[PDB]
């Protein structure tokens, strides 16, 4: 019985699926992302053509772990696409039983990552593509330790010293009185001064949004 | 140790470092008095990573020295810090195809 | 060409890829208060392939 | 405006709904003001809102004469609004008219 599926892929399917993974690649662009709930027409028949998707990917899983086992199965490229199918059944089980449950919506951009492996004419450049990368390791680490170090060195220099902006002296509303935020130091500490009718004091006004600052070691990196 | 400080900093956490700092330097003291009871200057200044550690000790303990007095309050010069974080690049050597691209 | 085709096509897979990502991570979701000079955005697809292509410059 | 117009009795929909979030809330904001700032005494007024239901941003629920007073409410309940929901523009003029 399991011959009559396995001489299924004698006959080439493989084409119908690889067009079913473009189509699901093309039905994730017209998929808008409105910012808050919000949702077309469209993106409200788009869970409808992943449905579908669905089921003709779990359809070919099923096929193609039954006509070559349980156990031979992972030991391929086929390693992600079983793991596609378990996510995609996740999501949309919990998304029906309704939380993480939407964002956990990103695991299907992957899917155009079969259509590489589905044409076995681009592995090859796929897999002369990374075989560049390993001499590359030394200047990973290379790079990785000079990031360490200059971000060691500059929590020790740069502690934080980017905190103290100039505010304005009339006091009637306390906001960086610049509309361009320039960290300044008082006198007393080398640096910039406020100019002749503006003082720098503590605060956070410091760089844009306080994300750029050497405050702590992640900062830094 | 190094990378652990950050902003807006606990004394009881500053006084942690401070020890923990003392404690690293007196290590690497006993590292450079083994290094020259197991043989003497003329050999130890032989390759130049030893001298390249004799300066960042003295340092170091310059540093720890310097700490005695108390020019802020758990409540001046900042050059001699780095060499403690500038030891690191010994950890480099000990890969020898990053040192021999690098060499 | 034939060869040249291929490290394209792949490179173009790739970007695809890692927009498609930003979309659902990002997917307008760059609406702040403060006045939207934020043209390089990830709202629609086809700019979120401008933003990840200007990434790609850097 | 006494002399450009007759009377009215407007019914503003605003749009609460996920795609208007950000900047463009505010600028909905600001100019249901504007607009209810150009409002006599003898025209009435009401600020619905549909996000797949047609509340009302205010305490009314009919049209109120836009007196010096419930121009105050009015404004008030628009500062106070934020986007959510999906979008329906069938509901929404089903409840305004
Ligand atoms: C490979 C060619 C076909 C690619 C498109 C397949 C999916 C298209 C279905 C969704 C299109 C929008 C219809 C929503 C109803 C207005
Ligand atoms: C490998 C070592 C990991 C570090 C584990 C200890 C974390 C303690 C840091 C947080 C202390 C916050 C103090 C300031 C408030
Ligand atoms: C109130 C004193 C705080 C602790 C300072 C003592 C120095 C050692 C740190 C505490 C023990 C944690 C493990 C240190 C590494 C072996
Ligand atoms: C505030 C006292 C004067 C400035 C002290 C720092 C002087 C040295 C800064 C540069 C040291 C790092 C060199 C690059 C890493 C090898
Ligand atoms: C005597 C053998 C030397 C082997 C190579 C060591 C290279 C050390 C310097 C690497 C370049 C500077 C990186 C860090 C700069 C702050
Ligand atoms: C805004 O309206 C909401 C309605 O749920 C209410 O709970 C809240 O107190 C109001 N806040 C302000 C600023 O009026």
């Amino acid at each position: 019985r399991r011959a009559c599926i396995s001489i299924v892929e004698w006959k080439p399917f493989e084409i119908i699926i690889l067009l079913t993974i473009f189509a699901n690649c093309v039905a994730l662009a017209i998929y808008i992302p409105f910012p808050e709930d919000d949702s077309n027409a469209t993106n409200s028949n788009l869970e409808r053509v992943e449905y579908l998707f669905l089921i003709i990917f779990t359809v070919e899983a099923f096929l193609k772990v039954i006509a070559y086992g349980l156990l031979f199965h992972p030991n391929a490229y086929l390693r992600n696409g079983w793991n596609l199918l378990d996510f995609i059944i996740v999501v949309v089980g919990l998304f029906s039983a309704i939380f993480d449950v939407k964002a956990l919506r990103a695991f299907r951009v992957l899917r155009p990552l079969r259509l590489v492996s589905g044409v076995p004419s681009l592995q090859v450049v796929l897999n002369s593509i990374i075989k560049a990368m390993v001499p590359l390791l030394h200047i990973a680490l290379l790079v990785l330790f000079v990031i360490i170090i200059y971000a060691i060195i500059g929590l020790e220099l740069f502690m934080g010293k980017m905190h103290k902006t100039c505010y304005n002296q009339e006091g009637i509303a306390d906001v960086p009185a610049e509309d361009d935020p320039s960290p300044c130091a008082l006198e007393t500490g080398h640096g910039r001064q406020c100019q002749n009718g503006t003082v720098c004091k503590p605060g956070w006004d410091g760089p844009k949004h306080g994300i750029t600052n050497f405050d702590n070691f992640a900062f830094a990196m | 140790c190094l990378a652990m400080q950050h902003y807006g900093q606990s004394c009881l956490f500053k006084i942690a470092m401070n020890i923990l700092n003392m404690l690293f330097t007196g290590l690497f003291t006993v590292e450079m008095i083994l290094k020259l009871i197991a043989f003497k200057p003329k050999g130890y200044f032989s390759d130049p990573w030893n001298v390249f550690d004799f300066l960042i000790v003295i340092g170091s303990i310059i540093d720890v020295i310097l700490s005695e007095v108390n020019p802020a309050e758990h409540t001046s010069i900042t050059f001699f810090r780095l060499f403690r974080v500038m030891r690191l690049v010994k950890l480099l050597s000990r890969g020898e195809g990053i040192r021999t691209l690098l060499w | 060409v034939r060869s040249i085709a291929s490290l394209l096509l792949l490179l173009f897979l790739f970007i695809i890829i890692f927009s498609l990502l930003g979309m659902q991570l990002f997917g307008g979701k760059f609406n702040f208060d403060e006045m939207q000079t934020r043209r390089s955005t990830f709202d629609n697809f086809p700019q979120s392939l401008l933003t990840v292509f200007q990434i790609l410059t850097g | 405006i006494q002399g450009a117009a007759s009377p009215k009795d407007m019914l503003i929909l605003v749009d609460v709904s996920g795609s208007v979030s950000g900047l463009t809330l505010k600028l909905i904001r600001t100019s249901v003001s504007e607009m209810l700032e150009t409002l006599s005494d003898d025209d009435f007024v009401n600020v619905a809102s549909f996000n797949s239901n047609a509340q009302d941003v205010s305490c009314f629920q009919h049209l109120v004469q836009a007196n010096v007073r419930n121009k105050k409410v009015l404004k008030d309940a628009v500062n106070n609004i934020t986007a959510k929901g999906i979008t329906d523009y069938k509901k929404g003029f089903s409840f305004a008219f």
